[PDB]
DNA sequence: CAAAATTTTCGGAAGGCATGCTCTGTGGC
DNA sequence: ATTTTTTTGCCTTCCGAAAATTTTG
RNA sequence: GCCACAGAG
């Protein structure tokens, strides 16, 4: 019942807007060791629709099938992953700084799944080229239709991808979470009284 | 039995519920003879006589390999061989296969080759999922077979199915004493005059099980009007 | 218990829940009215009340029920609606606008006979022992009978072995829309069919229409790590490749190309497919954004249940199970009728407004409310008709039910008591033994084991037990937040590959997330229920075969109170019983103290109930309050019924409603079409506790 | 009845362990059900036979059974002695709940009292589970007649 | 054959191609896996249920005979346990089951 | 043929109750026991079985 | 490195063994270098030990994150009452007892801790900036595990 | 020998029937 | 102009589609 | 008059 050691828990970063990516296809562990992180070449994020789009260049030397891509897919050599940032409440991304656990609120979590925009582009180009040879007050949209329309019309934002920024983030999080200590107010039973 | 049996007898029902063929064995006091006769009428699927079915792809040739076993065949004592399994595979018309493709490798292996923009993969997947459900021995309509020891101690072989002629033509089964509760089957095999006895006997048995005690002259009249 | 929750009061409760709460839901479903001509015109129903003005302190006068009986009138109270609209250029609001007359149930909170002493009953020529719970329409007293249906918003898995197919059906029922969806097996493949979709859609295509775009994700969600499920389901993965659909837009095109849904506005085929997936495929699950995870997981769970049914046919759901059946009372039926009536009223009012507004010769905008009454009577008329004729025809929901209401039988006191609390089965034409007509063991304590008629309706129409309660609908969002707090990882951030490695959580049949420790979660939720932090009619039960914990919140579930047993000791002690007999510590205090709790059939499945105190082993979970609950009100007249044969008890339940005796205290002030009275009635020499409890010895 | 219950419990133990011998045409569950049903029918017949031979002369149900005017030996045995096994559609009481008949019995219980055997006579009064099982059988008969 | 493309976790299919050589190809993304010199097989091990030897236990305490086993190139046993059984019609000869005592490999004749 | 022993128990319970002066109970899975009613009947000069 | 480009074969378990392999699979996914009540007690003790060693392992390791799952309404704290998103600084402590059990005390309420669902896929944390001068989204590390905190009731 | 006409076999859908026999009441259109 | 079902089984006739067989070149 | 349920054997 007595405690032998305690790890303090701190919360900081109320304006960081920290996201979490979740690749549906890329596994975490291969064999017994952590897998190599894929290299990201391009990132896009629609702000009002919270659509994330991540481009990963796949190897062309081994297992590429240059003929099919160069013929009917206009030579696509990258795989794109699309996801929607779902707002989840109560999720904190935490790290450790000398047995002190620092938590930063997570804004959205995105389920990135493979996207095949070149297939749709080829389909619509085929439809246009086969329809133009021989052809043969209205905004009441609400709900999912309006969301799809506003996601389609709004343009992507070419985000500048970067790596190795963790040290500055850790410094500002530790600095922001070291000056203040908050005193407890609610009783143990009063917390259980409402929203258990 | 009871009222549904009367209902399905008095009309010419081509298919009934629980049809039973009571074959009388030539040798009735040996369990081994009864079991080896049962092996000739009870259907045995490919899955009952095979270790594995697999699909193999090579540099330019694609096939399906089946490994049958001989220990199970020997212990159950089926009069079945490897070439019999091959010709039974070919006789399954729903698989769309012919004898030119089926080949024998070793004493256990059977290879079913496939030759031809994506048809070969679909056709081999269909063949792989349909192959272990073919019938290599037994009658195609017999659901199951059991060996019943009667009151006097002699054994009879009674089956669920619609192949009366194939049961009574099977060696080891006396064809002159094999009967069926189904009536149109008896009409097709033995004629109308045996169908009349089948109607009369089945209705009389159904009435006597419940102890209704009806005089069988009424039953004879009903059978004569039906036939 | 019979002083608070009762047996006849159940109907009352539903009507109360219809008047105080559910009318607001019906209004807010379709509260807004637009105009075709003028875009600035809008009408907004902001509130609704029955039999009370917002201005007057005292409720408005109503004719007494006996006066309505004598004069062939309708016992009813006006419906008052607060309406905001535009008259010219300024928004104006008007309260207490009458749009019809709701026929009120007797002895409800809107009746004149509510909580009235015997002297006031004598002043109004009404018997104090009248059960109430019926509607006086045109002088005739009609009872809206209890309807029995399959559980709504739940997956029901059934199979036809003689036809060889399996299916999983969901009957989505929500105030916005009602629909039915099927996931069926055909030719070894799995398809999804709906009334709006013209052709059956392969399950891979409809799963790709949602957020899932990987075949590995589909196969991992449907099957998981089990090899046999993968072998069964791998055929359906090839139909996505055969029909060259690989992206979400392609599947949406394919689905929307074959939708028969007529729409007022012309809509794009892609947008039609998005609408069909969002609102039509599964009606009670809606998506307001680009995320389709909940719908995808619902369809995947249905497909997994279908696959598990195909692997072995013993994993189907029993339609005759009481936990799979829900009971519609008068409140739910009047709600589902008033929804149609209000939709027709809104359509007619919008047509009238468009007709008047198309005339441009009027400089001054007119008052729309002046044209309420010329439509409003229709509501009342239709309402009265749906209780008078008993025919129940609603083309919006394709519902053609008949015999919903019945003329209240007045052959005896127990006859009128047993006409109340009567269940009408869904399958009225089932002539098969051991189907819906069998007495399921699941109805022990919920439905009467003896009260059923002899004849063509034997086993179909049935009566409630003595000590039962029928759950009313209540909000589920606090329960959802409590689930998220208690340790349930949300469905939008868990792995699709490892979803079947641990227990899932199903709120009202919808997969809300995953739980690492199911037993601790169930114990904590039961502790919160027994303490009083959540509603006592919320049901928690863990199904180990499906690896799920189900939380049921919606109404229509049959419940039954039971004494809790902990550590081999009954939680109800002698001091509690002494307090209850002395006058304090009533049944509600028993509920708050955690001594008794309500168990429905599904929670009774995950339980172990002791019949008597002497039979308690340490493994028991609950204790029976009293056994003769399993016999209903009509069956309670039989003395020593456990010494009899069951058909004798059934015949007594049939013939007790035809016995000649005293009807009510005002039987000589009543003018009924046929009334048999006995000159010298006597109370029985051999009584029953049920006889005393239902006051049968007062009017024998 | 105690001897029959002990033997039935022994068969349940053998079935649960897995060394239960099977009938020539039946599986484990089928042969267990057949053996238990035969044992319970035998014990009902034995108790009925020891009941009928003891009733004295000028016993009205016995006289009415001897005449054939009304009733039978089975009805007298059910009124005075054990009612017997309740049979629904040729089998015992089906599992209405998950892997059990009633919540008043443990899960995976196949004891005679948990699947439709009424120890009590009609004179001694039926317990609530026996009452429910007898109601199930009577309802099946009523529906069949209807 | 149940395999999935590692790039996009979509199902892999086998096509003939222009060269006539089969490859594991993905219809969604540009990925192929040639199988020249590589074996691929998806084995479906069918379940095996125990079967009782319907002729076992019958070669105990029976007369012997001098019949050479058909596997003469592997062994030269002569004494074999033999017995007679009628498994056919009554107008055709009653068959003989006989097993070698050294090599097993039981066989029958008419 | 109908086996209504509960009817005989009702008759004896009613007889003993009307001789004793109190209404009796035929409550399911309980009620007034037969031995008490036989004792009441035999104390009043009637046969125990009614 | 090209071994990852081999056609992935999904995990297949026989139907009779699917309920038994779940322990082995659940332990293999992490790959560290009442009968149901007792089983969950053992699982909770193992989870507590695993959380302790995983917390000790990632001390001061760059680009190493672990996702906490706290209740959406934290206990109220006195203003320097405060909104749930307005908390800053130290709020509580993770405590280890002699039995090896771990408990998270926030304010004045003690709560449990468990490692929750086991994910088989890769997760990383991405900061985001929507500055009009230059919009950037820098990677900060990978998520290694997840813990869940539930009230002690 | 294999292309083309003729015939047979085989499915799924479309129809139909059954869902007792009599008898006594009411209530609403 | 969004949108449930509300028994269960048995039987013959029709009618393309595909398979089987014969018949022309 | 047509439907609709309600009962009786
Ligand atoms: C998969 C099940 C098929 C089944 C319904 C088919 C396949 C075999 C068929 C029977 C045989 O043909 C022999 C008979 C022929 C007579 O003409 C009519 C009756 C007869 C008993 C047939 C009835 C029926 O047609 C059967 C049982
Ligand atoms: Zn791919
Ligand atoms: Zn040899």
């Amino acid at each position: 019942d007595p405690v032998i050691e305690e790890f303090p828990l701190k919360i900081s970063g109320e304006e960081e807007s920290l996201h979490v990516f979740q690749y549906a296809n890329r596994p975490r562990l291969v064999g017994r060791k952590p897998a190599e992180h894929p290299f990201i070449s391009a990132a896009r994020y629609k702000p009002k629709s919270h659509l994330w789009e991540i481009d990963i260049p796949l190897d062309e030397q081994a297992f590429y099938n240059k003929d099919k891509a160069e013929s009917e897919w206009n030579g696509v050599n990258v795989q794109t992953l699309k996801g929607v940032g779902v707002e989840n409440n109560g999720q904190y991304a935490a790290f450790v700084k000398d047995m002190q656990v620092y938590l930063v609120p997570i804004e959205r979590v995105a389920q990135l799944k493979p996207f095949f925009k070149y297939i749709d582009d080829a389909n619509v180009t085929r439809k246009q080229e086969d329809a133009r040879r021989n052809p043969n007050s209205q905004n009441r949209l609400t709900g999912s239709l309006l969301a799809h329309k506003v996601a389609d019309e709004e343009a992507n934002i070419e985000l500048t991808w970067a790596e190795g920024t963790f040290e500055q983030f850790k410094d500002t999080i530790v600095k922001e979470a070291e000056d203040k200590t908050l005193v407890a107010l609610e009783k143990q039973e009063d917390y259980i009284d409402n929203l258990v | 039995l009871g009222v549904p049996r009367i209902k399905e007898i008095i009309n010419a029902s081509k298919v009934i519920s629980t049809p039973i063929i009571n074959a009388v064995l030539v040798n009735d006091n040996d369990e081994r003879a009864a079991r080896v006769v049962k092996g000739r009428v009870e259907k045995t699927l490919l899955s009952d006589v095979a270790f594995y079915v697999q699909d193999v792809y090579k540099d330019n040739l694609s096939f399906i390999q089946v490994r049958i076993d001989l220990g199970t065949i020997d212990k159950l004592q089926l009069e079945l061989t490897i070439e019999d399994i091959a010709v039974a595979i070919t006789r399954a018309s729903k698989l769309k296969i012919q004898a030119s493709d089926v080949n024998i490798i070793g004493k256990d292996r059977i290879a079913i080759n496939v030759f031809p923009e994506n048809d070969v993969f679909y056709r081999m997947q269909q063949l792989r999922r349909a192959l272990p459900d073919v019938v290599v021995k037994g009658l195609p309509d017999i659901s199951r077979a059991v060996i019943n020891i009667r009151d006097d101690g002699k054994r009879e072989l009674l089956v669920e199915g619609y192949g009366l002629r194939d049961v009574m033509c099977t060696d080891g089964v006396i064809g002159s004493r094999t009967t069926t509760n189904h009536v149109l089957e008896v009409f097709s095999v033995l004629g109308i005059e045996a169908a009349r006895y089948s109607i009369i006997r089945e209705i009389n048995y159904t009435m006597s099980n419940h102890g209704m005690s009806v005089d069988p002259r009424h039953i004879q009249l009903l059978g004569d009007v039906m036939t | 218990f019979l002083k608070v929750k009762g047996l006849v009061k159940q109907h009352l409760d539903s009507f109360n829940y219809f008047v105080d709460t559910d009318l607001k839901k019906i209004i807010k479903a379709n509260q807004l009215i637009l105009s075709d001509v003028d875009p600035e015109f809008y009408l907004k129903y902001v509130d609704i009340r029955v039999g009370k003005k917002s201005s007057s302190s005292t409720k408005d006068y109503l004719t007494p029920p006996h006066e309505c009986r004598l004069r062939d009138m309708t016992y009813s109270a006006p419906i008052y609606v607060d309406i905001e609209y535009t008259r010219g250029r300024n928004i104006i609001m008007h309260k207490d606008v009458e749009i019809g007359r709701m026929p009120i149930m007797l002895r409800s909170n809107k009746c004149i006979l509510y909580d009235a002493d015997e002297s006031k009953m004598a002043k109004l020529n009404e018997c104090p022992l009248d059960p109430g719970g019926y509607f006086i329409v045109n002088g005739t007293e009609k009872v809206i009978l209890v309807q029995e249906q399959l559980s709504k918003n739940r997956i029901i898995v059934e199979a036809d072995e003689k036809k060889g197919i399996v299916q999983a059906s969901v009957t989505s029922s929500t105030h916005e829309r009602k629909s039915k969806t099927y996931v069926i097996t055909k030719n070894g493949k799995i398809y999804l069919k709906h009334n709006s979709i013209a052709e059956e859609i392969p399950i891979a295509i409809v799963l790709k229409a949602c957020g899932i775009l990987s075949d590995l994700e589909i196969m991992q969600l449907v099957c998981g790590n089990d090899s046999s499920y993968q072998d069964i389901f791998a055929v359906n993965l090839e139909e996505s490749s055969k029909l060259d659909i690989y992206t979400q837009q392609q599947a949406l095109e394919y689905i929307g190309a074959k939708v028969k849904t007529m729409r007022r506005q012309k809509l794009t085929i892609l947008q039609e497919g998005i609408e069909a997936i969002a609102t039509t495929v599964i009606a009670h699950l809606t998506v307001e954004a680009l995320d389709f995870r909940e719908k995808a997981l619902y369809i995947a769970m249905m497909t997994r249940r279908v696959v598990m049914a195909m692997y072995n046919p013993k994993m189907i759901d029993d339609r005759d199970y009481v936990g799979n059946k829900r009971l519609e009372l008068a409140g739910q039926l009047i709600s589902l009728l008033f929804e149609d009536l209000f939709k027709k009223f809104n359509n007619d009012f919008k047509l009238s407004i468009d007709k008047v507004l198309k005339k441009p010769n009027r400089a001054m905008e007119y008052d729309a409310l002046l044209s309420i009454n010329v439509h409003s009577n229709n509501i009342t008329s239709g309402l009265n008709r749906a209780i008078s004729t008993g025919n129940w025809s609603l083309k919006r929901f394709k519902m053609e039910r008949a015999g919903v209401t019945h003329v209240l039988s007045r052959l005896s006191y127990i006859s009128a008591l047993g006409m109340m609390t009567r269940i009408s089965s869904q399958f009225e034409k089932s002539r098969k033994v051991s189907g819906p007509r069998a007495l399921q063991p699941s109805q022990f304590g919920m439905l009467c084991t003896a009260d059923t008629p002899e004849g063509e309706a034997c086993g179909l129409v049935k009566n409630l037990a003595l000590m039962t309660h029928i759950t009313t609908d209540d909000e589920e969002e606090p329960i959802k937040k409590l689930c998220y707090v208690l340790g349930v990882e949300d469905i939008t951030l868990i792995d699709s590959a490892s979803l079947h490695l641990n227990y899932g959580v199903y709120l009202n049949g919808t997969l809300i997330g995953s739980i690492r420790f199911p037993t601790k979660f169930v114990t904590q939720f039961r502790h919160l229920r027994r303490t009083g932090k959540v509603s006592e009619f919320i049901s928690i039960y863990s199904n180990s075969h499906q690896m799920a914990v189900h939380i049921a919140t919606d109404g229509g579930r049959i419940c039954r109170p039971l004494i809790i047993v902990s550590d081999g000791q009954s939680r109800v002690k002698d001091i509690h019983l002494r307090k209850l007999l002395d006058g304090e510590l009533d049944f509600d205090d028993f509920l708050k103290l955690g001594l008794v709790e309500y168990l429905d059939v599904n929670e009774e499945n995950d339980s172990y109930i002791a019949l008597y105190e002497k039979d308690i082993v340490p493994s028991m979970t609950h204790l029976e309050i009293e056994p003769f609950t399993i016999l209903g009100a009509v069956a309670g007249l039989i003395p020593y019924p456990h010494h009899n044969q069951s058909p004798r008890n059934t015949y007594q339940c049939a013939m007790g409603k035809q016995a000649i005796g005293a009807i009510a205290y005002n039987q000589f002030k009543r003018i009924d079409t046929l009334l048999y009275l006995m000159t010298y009635p006597q109370q029985p020499m051999v009584k029953t506790k049920t006889i005393e409890l239902i006051d049968y010895d007062k009017l024998p | 009845v105690e001897i029959a219950y002990h033997k039935c419990d022994e068969l349940i133990t053998l079935f649960n362990k897995g060394e239960l011998e099977t009938q020539p045409g039946c599986n484990e569950e089928q042969t267990l059900e057949a053996k238990i049903g035969g044992l319970l029918s035998k014990v009902r017949e034995e108790v009925g036979d020891v009941c009928i031979n003891e009733l004295d002369n000028w016993n009205a149900p016995l006289i009415m059974a001897t005449c054939g005017s009304k009733g039978s030996t089975l009805n007298v045995s059910q009124m005075v002695a054990v009612v017997g096994q309740q049979i629904i559609s040729g089998n015992r009481v089906p599992d209405g709940f998950q892997d059990r008949s009633l919540p008043h019995f443990p899960k995976n219980s196949k004891t005679p009292q948990s699947k439709g055997f009424v120890r009590n006579s009609f004179f001694s009064g039926l317990s609530p589970p026996e009452f429910l099982f007898h109601a199930i059988s009577g309802r099946e008969g009523l529906v069949d007649t209807a | 054959m149940l395999s999935f493309c590692p790039s996009c976790n979509n199902m892999l299919l086998i096509t003939s191609g222009d060269s006539g050589v089969y490859t594991l190809a993905c219809r969604s993304c540009p990925y192929e896996f040639p199988i020249e010199g590589i074996e691929i097989y998806d084995r479906k091990k069918l379940p095996r249920k125990e079967v009782d030897d319907v002729l076992g236990g019958g070669w105990d305490n029976v007369d012997q005979t001098k019949t050479q086993c058909p596997n003469y190139d592997t062994c030269g046993g002569e004494s074999a346990y033999f017995f007679q059984l009628q498994i056919r019609s009554a107008d055709e000869p009653m068959t003989t089951f006989y097993k070698c005592v050294n090599c097993g490999h039981r066989w029958k004749e008419n | 043929s109908r086996m209504t022993v509960g009817k005989m128990i009702e008759l004896i319970s009613g007889k003993a109750g009307v001789l004793n002066g109190t209404l009796e109970y035929g409550t399911c899975f309980g009620g007034s026991k037969l031995e008490d009613m036989s004792k009441i009947l035999v104390d009043q000069g009637f046969n125990y079985s009614g | 490195r090209i071994e990852q480009l081999f056609p992935v074969r999904p995990v297949r378990v026989r139907h009779e063994d699917v309920e038994t392999v779940k322990r082995e699979i659940q332990e293999a996914l992490s790959e560290k270098p009442g009968k149901e009540a007792a089983a969950e007690l053992e699982l909770l003790n193992a989870d507590h030990q695993h959380i302790l060693r995983k917390l000790k392992k990632m001390n001061n390791k760059p680009e190493r994150f672990m996702v906490f799952q706290l209740p959406t309404r934290l206990p109220a704290f006195e203003r320097p009452a405060l909104s749930t998103r307005e908390l800053a600084g130290k709020v509580g402590s993770i405590r280890v007892h002699k039995s090896g059990k771990l408990s998270v005390k926030i304010g004045n309420v003690v709560m449990d801790i468990g490692k929750g669902a086991e994910t088989t896929f890769l997760q990383d944390v991405i900061a985001l900036s929507i500055a009009d001068d230059a919009s950037s989204a820098e990677l900060l590390g990978r998520v290694d595990g997840k813990i869940v905190v539930t009230p002690q009731i």
